[PDB]
């Protein structure tokens, strides 16, 4: 969160929270309700967003869903979409927190280890998260879509 | 027999406001921002 990140950096200095840091907390706390609304819309349409992302990701990269790929068969395809759903849940968490530290902790640390062990192609996962970004942004208002794009962008940037 | 203070005459100000510096800045801003794109709205390319 904005609060914990500011507190941690202030802790490094051991100084009590600087006036600018406290003002940052004031800004974040004041805009929290709008953040809640963004997360609410994404979770309310969580099913539609995730399934559409699956359609678009498979269409960009048919090879992942082709025979001999990780997402072959209904069960394997469903697990791929479950991963997309997990990352959408993480994105809503990150929106509410106002920082990307929750997304990083839950899902992005060591993702390359996990996914190549599973055999899944990480760049294809990145394309899927990009599809999630586009779908969610289309649902969101222009002001809301700008911030949600940043939270999705950390995920795709880590994936690379 | 004359009245030194006949009555106090109203005056029409010479300097018209909404040309004064502060309102002029604000009038420019409201007009220009209205013509520009609108935050927090789904349809913005439709509007003329």
């Amino acid at each position: 969160s904005v609060v914990t990140k500011s507190i941690v950096n202030a802790d490094a200095e051991a100084r009590y929270l600087s006036p600018g840091e406290l003002d940052r907390i004031k800004n974040f706390v004041s805009t929290g309700e709008r953040r809640l609304r963004i997360a609410q819309t994404l979770t309310e349409n969580r099913e539609r967003i995730v399934k559409q992302a699956g359609d678009q990701l498979f269409q960009k990269r048919p090879d992942v869903v082709s025979p001999g790929g990780n997402a072959y068969g209904e069960e394997m395809t469903a697990t791929c979409l479950r991963d997309l759903d997990y990352y959408l849940r993480l994105v809503t968490y990150g929106i509410v927190a106002g920082d990307v530290t929750p997304i990083e902790e839950i899902g992005l640390v060591g993702v390359r280890e996990m996914y190549n062990s599973l055999g899944t192609p990480i760049p294809a996962v990145a394309e899927g998260i990009r599809a999630m970004k586009n779908v969610a942004c289309s649902l969101l208002s222009a002001e809301d879509a700008a911030e949600a794009g940043s939270y999705f962008d950390f995920v795709i940037g880590a994936m690379q | 027999d004359a009245i030194v203070v006949p009555s106090f005459a109203p005056v029409k100000p010479r300097l018209d406001n909404t040309k004064l510096p502060l309102l002029s800045r604000a009038i420019a801003e409201q007009e220009a921002k209205a013509r520009q794109a609108d935050p927090s709205k789904p349809r913005f390319i439709e509007l003329g």
